[PDB]
RNA sequence: AAACUCCAGUUGACACAAAAUAGACUACGAAAGUGGCUUUAACAUAUCUGAACACACAAUAGCUAAGACCCAAACUGGGAUUAGAUACCCCACUAUGCUUAGCCCUAAACCUCAACAGUUAAAUCAACAAAACUGCUCGCCAGAACACUACGAGCCACAGCUUAAAACUCAAA
């Protein structure tokens, strides 16, 4: 969260997308329900931090692989 | 048993031990030491009498002599402590481990096996 | 019985404050383990039960001391949120 | 090969091992002044090593020395000898609030 | 210093008999016990007997024992507020380092991880 | 071996105290002991009351006798001290200076034990 | 690194310098690093003794105006 | 584990010991 | 001088005094706090009985003897008989962890006696007689 | 070296000849085994 | 309540009983066990496994003989409780716990996790418990119940111990 604001601005500046908030269950594996049947998912997910705030892997790492989305991660 | 006046194994080969005061000889003798020191003297006597090299302690002969000295100490202990079940076990186990040493020495070196039996007064017996 | 008297387990009263003197004495006897010892000596505790109690009390100390160590370690993090809103 | 690569060796900054206040000193049963420093003033109870700060080797020597001195007629059992109440306080325990 | 746990539990590779037989795994939970209560004990009994002691001597005549009665009466009033003030102090959390609910939110943020991730 | 006799004597005048030490040291010599030194620790109040030979004692003279003797002399000497009416309490211990203190490097820290429980999720 | 042996002794003998580390400047040189550089130079001049190579280094810095307050 | 197997053996042994006393 | 909770040692030269009497000369209040009954005896420093009061001697019976207020009443009674004999300052020696352990001391104070020291003499065997078996409840 | 050290000490041992003289000499002297330790590990000998 | 008032409290004298604190230590022993002090003797094996055909041990309870006896305490007696109370609660007291000399040879004698060597590599891994395995050897096991039983044999054991089935029964345990 020290860098949430910085990362959110970098995404907007490059014309891309940021998710720095609490990651809800099924954003990727249940995207059609949450957003709609025609929702387009990300083609690439870049992790600037791969751990959540309890020192475990971010749930989106596993869920990105489930949806066969390539991940870049520090 | 060696005489009480016998010097300890450590002080027997220091130069000039025969010219020191009598009081100093008593303090370096078996009389002023524990029984374990008397057993080290007994082990040395058997080594020179039996083994070809008295300095080789890892030979099967030396182990049989070392254990035979322990066996005699257990017997003397149990003569006064007849309800000491712990040392009765050590005695019976030690007798069985010497027989296993004597067996392997008889199979490997009979000429030495005979000298060990004569020297230590062991009558080898075949198990039933 | 054979020792001198008024030396062991003796606390002097200051300015007639008997309440504070008794609390000091009781605190002394507790820290030295005499109170729990006296309590556990009213009825015979059989060895199996004493061994079980000692194990339970020793395992409790380890857990309580390790939980205390973690609380002290994390207490600095109880400060206000530096990134409120993010 | 390369001069800037790390080299294998033992930690040069490693601190010397800590020692108990009695490390290297002889614990005699006749030295009641020393032994009295490790018993409770009010009850004569031997302090545990978490109070005395001694290592296991010296905690045992102190315990065995106290038990020997007590029954041989050198040390009281039920209280600390009052002569030794003003000696240096080496144990980590406070009985007053 | 926390007591040692090396060689204390019955385990493969540990030759000796176990020193400890914990009925629960020695693993820190992510919560602490509740702020327990001290079972209440009867109050003001010392004043109660001063009132009752004088009553017996003066044949239960209040006029003679007015001063001893006012003592017991005031002591009871103070204990009724002291108990209520005690409840307010409990919420404040001054006595403890932290309230069990405030100390559990802190453990929620740094949960013990006895497993691999 | 080398022994140390911790001797608490009845509080007496100098002449009777000297006779007791001589009579006690001669008993050691009669049993084959080589007496090395005699140390006076001073007369003091006992840590507790000691009853010995139908008498109650509150003070005593503390003396040490360093000597070498055969192992069989100890048992016989302990019996001798039990009958001497001027001895309050006598103990024979192995001389502490015989036991050589091994060197100590310091306190080796004990790390918290690991892998006591499987890493399965509970 | 080899110099870690020199750094351990310098901190033991003279302690940490009262001068403050500036880890933001990538070319910062502490009193210990200045000591190590002089210690390395004198070793390359053929001196091989350790206790002698350490005392001569302190003198060189004092001549240059460096403050070396021995801890004990 | 429960002690139901131990309990079966407990009663068998009790009844046997009692039978032997009776006869 | 700073206050010492350690009692003055007999034979040494202390400056503490109570009505001109040394610590060794102050009478002793022996309180036996049992689980059922409290017994209080005030004796002189020369071991001469001066007063005795128990919960039973003050008209309490059965479970009423094993109460704090019963011991407090016994303390007042012992204090009254002790004060008549010239006792002001007393040394308290309490043995036992009964309910009248502290309450008995209050009664001594309410009865007019000044407690200068408190000593615990609860018998603790160091290994001794086997206590009775545990009760099933 | 141990026999040499021991040979000198034997000169100061007690014998039936010097027994009475060594007893009186002991009664006149005092040996103190008491000393205290500090939190810093320093010995504090007694004031005598 | 009964019981005791030759009772209780203070002080002194005071053991063939039991061993606060230390011990938050984790050691010794083959196991059983072993935590007051001193001394003496003293803790098998210079490959490993290995005797249920042997030898020597083995908590507690128990038997036989002679002693000790503080306290505890089966049984028993009294008090109380209860519909009953052959219990739980209270008091008293014995066998017994102790010593000596013989026996008896049993424990949830279980840390229910065999000895020796080795591995953390993976295909980790039913579940739970105390992670998963490799080499090698001995011991043991093969539905439940009958059955720590019957019979036989052995034994200082005689209402005993060890070894230990079958028939009938069930479709589960
Ligand atoms: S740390 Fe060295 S003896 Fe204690
Ligand atoms: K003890
Ligand atoms: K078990
Ligand atoms: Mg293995
Ligand atoms: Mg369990
Ligand atoms: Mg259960
Ligand atoms: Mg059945
Ligand atoms: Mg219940
Ligand atoms: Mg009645
Ligand atoms: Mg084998
Ligand atoms: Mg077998
Ligand atoms: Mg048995
Ligand atoms: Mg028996
Ligand atoms: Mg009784
Ligand atoms: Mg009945
Ligand atoms: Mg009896
Ligand atoms: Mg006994
Ligand atoms: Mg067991
Ligand atoms: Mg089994
Ligand atoms: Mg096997
Ligand atoms: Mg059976
Ligand atoms: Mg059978
Ligand atoms: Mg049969």
């Amino acid at each position: 969260r020290q860098f949430s604001y910085l990362i959110e601005n970098m995404a907007r500046d490059c014309g891309e997308y940021a998710h720095t908030r609490y990651f809800r269950g099924g954003m990727l594996t249940n995207a059609r329900l949450l957003f709609g049947p025609t929702v387009r998912l990300p083609d690439l997910i870049i992790f600037l931090h791969t751990l959540n705030n309890i020192f475990e892997p971010h749930v989106a790492v596993r869920d990105a692989a489930k949806m066969n989305i390539p991940t870049v991660g520090i | 048993d060696p005489p009480p006046s016998t010097l300890l194994k450590d002080y027997q080969n220091v130069p000039g031990i025969e010219k020191v005061d009598d009081v100093v000889k008593r303090l370096l003798s078996l009389e002023m030491a524990n029984k374990k020191e008397m057993l080290k003297i007994k082990q040395e006597q058997f080594m020179k009498k039996i083994v070809a090299n008295p300095e080789d302690t890892r030979s099967l002969e030396a182990r049989i002599i070392a254990l035979s000295v322990k066996i005699r100490s257990y017997e003397e202990h149990l003569e006064k402590h007849r309800k000491d079940k712990a040392h009765k076990r050590y005695l019976l186990m030690s007798i069985d481990q010497r027989k296993k040493m004597l067996k392997n020495l008889r199979n490997t070196n009979y000429d030495v096996f005979e000298k060990i039996c004569w020297g230590l007064g062991i009558e080898y017996t075949f198990p039933p | 019985a054979k020792h001198l008297k008024f030396i062991a387990r003796t606390v002097m009263v200051q300015e007639g404050n008997v309440e504070s003197a008794y609390r000091t004495l009781n605190r002394i006897l507790t820290m030295d383990g005499l109170i729990e010892d006296i309590k556990h000596r009213r009825y015979y505790e059989k060895p199996c039960r004493r061994r079980q109690r000692e194990s339970y009390e020793r395992c409790r100390r380890i857990y309580n001391m390790e939980m205390a160590r973690k609380i002290n370690f994390l207490m600095r993090k109880n400060r206000a949120d530096p990134w409120q809103g993010c | 090969s390369n001069e800037d690569l790390p080299i294998s060796m033992e930690n040069p900054y490693k601190e010397p091992l800590k020692k108990c206040i009695l490390c290297g000193k002889h614990v005699d049963y006749k030295n009641v002044q020393l032994l009295s420093q490790f018993v409770s003033p009010f009850t004569g109870c031997i302090y545990g090593r978490h109070i005395t700060g001694l290592c296991g080797k010296k905690q045992k020597e102190i315990t065995k020395a106290i038990k020997r001195a007590q029954i041989m007629g050198f040390m009281p059992v039920t209280y600390k000898d009052p002569a030794y109440l003003k000696d240096p306080k080496v144990c980590n325990i406070r009985y007053r609030e | 210093a926390t007591p040692s746990l090396r060689g204390r539990l019955a385990r493969f590779g540990n030759p000796r008999k176990p020193v400890l037989k914990p009925n629960k795994p020695l693993i820190l939970a992510n919560r602490v016990g509740e702020r327990r209560r001290e079972k209440g004990e009867a109050t003001c009994i010392t004043e109660m007997s001063v009132m009752m002691a004088c009553w017996k001597q003066n044949e239960f005549r209040d006029d003679a024992c007015r001063k001893e009665i006012q003592g017991f009466l005031d002591c009871a009033a103070r204990a009724q507020e002291a108990r209520k003030m005690r409840s307010i102090q409990e919420t404040l959390g001054e006595s403890g380092s932290l309230l069990p609910n405030k100390l559990n939110k802190l453990l929620q943020r740094f949960p013990n991880k006895p497993y691999l991730s | 071996p080398r022994y140390e006799l911790a001797l608490i004597l009845k509080a007496m005048q100098r002449p009777e105290t000297a006779a007791t030490l001589k009579r006690t040291i001669e008993a050691l010599m009669d049993r084959g002991a080589i007496v090395r030194d005699l140390e006076n620790l001073g007369e003091r109040a006992l840590p507790y009351r000691i009853s010995a030979h139908s008498q109650q004692h509150n003070r005593g003279g503390y003396f040490l006798v360093d000597f070498y003797a055969p192992t069989a002399a100890v048992e016989s000497m302990v019996e001798h001290l039990s009958r001497d009416i001027d001895v309050i309490r006598g103990n024979i211990v192995k001389h502490p200076l015989t036991q050589e203190l091994k060197e100590c490097e310091g306190i080796v820290p004990v790390p918290l034990a690991e892998k006591l429980y499987s890493t399965k999720k509970r | 690194y080899h110099e870690d042996r020199i750094r351990a002794k310098f901190y033991s003998v003279y302690g940490s310098g009262q001068r403050a580390f500036d880890l933001f400047n990538p070319n910062f040189k502490s009193t210990c690093q200045r000591f190590v550089e002089k210690y390395t130079e004198l070793q390359k001049l053929g001196e091989t003794d350790e206790e002698k190579l350490f005392v001569e280094t302190g003198k060189a810095l004092l001549a240059e105006g460096v403050i070396l307050r021995r801890v004990g | 584990k429960n002690v139901l197997k131990i309990r079966r053996r407990k009663m068998n042994h009790h009844k046997y010991r009692k039978l032997v006393k009776k006869t | 001088t700073k206050f010492s909770i350690y009692p003055p040692i007999p034979g040494e030269e202390s400056s503490l005094r109570w009505a001109g009497k040394k610590f060794e000369e102050i009478p002793i209040a022996h309180i036996k706090a049992s689980h059922n009954n409290t017994q209080i005896q005030v004796v002189s420093a020369s071991n001469e009985p001066l007063a005795f009061a128990s919960c039973g001697t003050e008209g309490f019976r059965n479970a009423k003897k094993g109460t704090g207020i019963a011991a407090q009443t016994a303390g007042i009674a012992a204090a009254a008989r002790a004060k008549q004999k010239g006792v002001i300052h007393i040394r308290v020696v309490v043995k036992g962890l009964g309910p009248g352990r502290l309450s008995a001391m209050h009664g001594l104070i309410m009865g007019g006696l000044e407690v200068i020291s408190i000593t615990d003499n609860t018998p603790i065997p160091h290994x001794g007689c086997r206590p009775r078996k545990a009760r099933k409840l | 070296r141990e026999v040499l050290q021991l040979q000198e000490e034997v000169k100061n041992f007690i014998t039936r000849e010097n027994l009475e003289a060594r007893v009186e000499a002991a009664l006149d002297s005092r040996k103190n085994y008491n000393w205290a330790i500090t939190r810093e590990g320093l010995v504090v000998r007694p004031q005598r």
